[PDB]
Order: C-alpha cells, then structure tokens, then sequence
C-alpha cells in the first residue's frame, strides 16, 4: 500500500507536468497570433 | 477685358473647388485602406 499510494502520486504528478507544458505550449501560440496582429496595428498606423 | 477677366476669375474659383474635391477624393481612398488594413486586424482578433 506505500507503493500503492507512492505511485499514485506519481501519477498525478506526471500529469500536472503534462498539463504545465501544454499550457506553456499554447501560449507560445497566442502570442504568435498577437504578433501578427500588432504588424497590422503598425500597418494601420502607416496607412492613417 | 473686364469681362473675360470676369470669366477668368470665376474659372479660378471653380478649380479651387474643384481641386477640393480632388484631395477629398484620394484621402478618401487613403480612409478606405487603413480601414481595410483594420478590417484584416480584425479578422485575425477573429483567428486569435
């Protein structure tokens, strides 16, 4: 039962892990999309 | 001559106006692509 509850928590633990790195993955992807929208702020700007 | 310079002048006036509603007529098409780049910054809000 130590193991038991030992790799319980391993478990849950691994996934946490796994949801940190997705969470950090998707924002990298968000900013991406923010990046282009700024250029086309620049844009907007240049045309004004 | 009085005349005709009468004709001369009110010609001028009339390119005045005229020349008015020239600039009007490009700024316009200026407005008309900042919006458009505007609209396309929307769209990527939309993507985001």
């Amino acid at each position: 039962t130590q193991f038991g509850s030992t790799l319980q928590n391993i478990i849950e633990r691994q996934d946490a892990e796994a949801l940190n790195a997705l969470l950090q993955n998707q924002a990298a992807e968000l900013i991406l999309t923010n990046l282009s929208i700024q250029d086309k702020t620049i844009e907007e700007l240049d045309a004004e | 001559i009085s005349q005709s310079e009468t004709y001369r002048r009110r010609r001028q006036e009339w390119e005045i106006q005229r020349n008015n509603a020239e600039a009007e007529l490009k700024q316009i098409d200026a407005q008309l692509k900042s919006l458009a780049v505007r609209r396309e910054a929307a769209v990527l809000q939309k993507t985001s």
